[PDB]
């Protein structure tokens, strides 16, 4: 936004949240009447509600950066439920699981998740290792590098950023590391911006 | 109640189901076949360290309640179990 009335290059405009307006500090003109509490709005997607009682909790958060655009809902046993239908419907979802070579490469994330928990590594490290891997796995710069060592290299790339200290020898023992190979794969990815 | 759970209860839970076995019996055709095996994973004594914290940088040290409250940490202590992996074999009972 910018004030029509005045218009001096740097627009000195204030958000008077409690009064619910976006105002021009210089002239006094209210530029917007509709204002939302962002923090309280975010609390309808992410909340204390696991029960499903909350009329406020109406949405669900997602990680575009990692999950991409995959919106899905579990078919599960509710209060009244004949197990027959839950099986039938889930059996049906199985036949409809004809996902791509990369929509099946999200199983490489399931590997990193199993490798981080085993390495006693934090959630942020996974979300960094799963990030660096999702960006370098398809790369020509990496080509036919030992696939087992490429994802182990992204675990060190994740650990370096999240300040969680882990030795190359530690990650080397965690999966299986061909020292020269997982040192070369950790450099092509490091070169990949 | 908590003390009873730690000193006793905890061990009996680690011993109820405890042991898990997987048996790989062959097709009994001829070598590489006619080899029946059974592998064991066993749960022994349960050990419980005094409370500790595993910092960002490797270092695991003793965590005191004030520290726990102030750095928003969990006043937890480590659980350790003696696990034994036994292996057995038979041809085409023993
Ligand atoms: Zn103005």
């Amino acid at each position: 936004l910018t004030c029509p009335e005045c218009k001096v290059y740097p627009p000195k405009i204030v958000e008077r949240f409690s009064e619910g307006d976006v105002v021009c500090a210089l002239c006094g003109l209210v530029l917007s009447d509709k204002l939302v509490d962002t923090r309280s709005e975010w609390r309808t997607f992410s909340n204390d509600d696991h029960n499903g009682d909350d009329p406020s909790r109406v949405g669900e958060a997602s990680n575009p950066l990692l999950d991409g655009n995959n919106l899905s809902t579990r078919i599960g046993k509710g209060e009244t439920t004949d197990m027959r239908f839950t099986k039938e419907l889930n059996k049906a979802q199985g036949k409809n699981v004809m996902d791509k070579k990369d929509n099946e490469v999200q199983a490489a994330f399931a590997k990193i998740t199993m490798l981080c928990d085993a390495a006693e590594l934090p959630k942020i490290v996974k979300d960094c290792a799963k990030e660096a891997y999702k960006l370098c796995h398809d790369e020509k710069t990496l080509k036919g590098k030992s696939m087992e060592s490429i994802m182990a290299a992204s675990i060190l790339i994740g650990c370096r950023r999240a300040e969680v200290a882990r030795t190359f020898k530690e990650i080397q023992s965690l999966i299986h590391v061909k020292t020269k190979e997982f040192g070369k794969t950790l450099n092509i990815m490091k070169n990949i911006l | 109640s908590f003390n009873q759970f730690v000193d006793y209860t905890l061990q009996d839970i680690i011993c109820e189901d405890s042991t898990l076995i997987l048996e790989q019996l062959a097709q009994h055709t001829t070598e590489s076949d006619n080899i029946s095996r059974k592998y064991e994973i066993s749960f022994g004594k349960i050990y419980v360290t005094k409370p500790m914290v595993n910092e960002s940088d490797g270092v695991t040290h003793a965590l005191y309640p004030q520290e726990a409250r102030l750095r928003n940490l969990t006043y937890s202590s480590g659980l350790f179990v003696d696990v034994k992996k036994r292996t057995y074999e038979a041809i085409d009972e023993l």
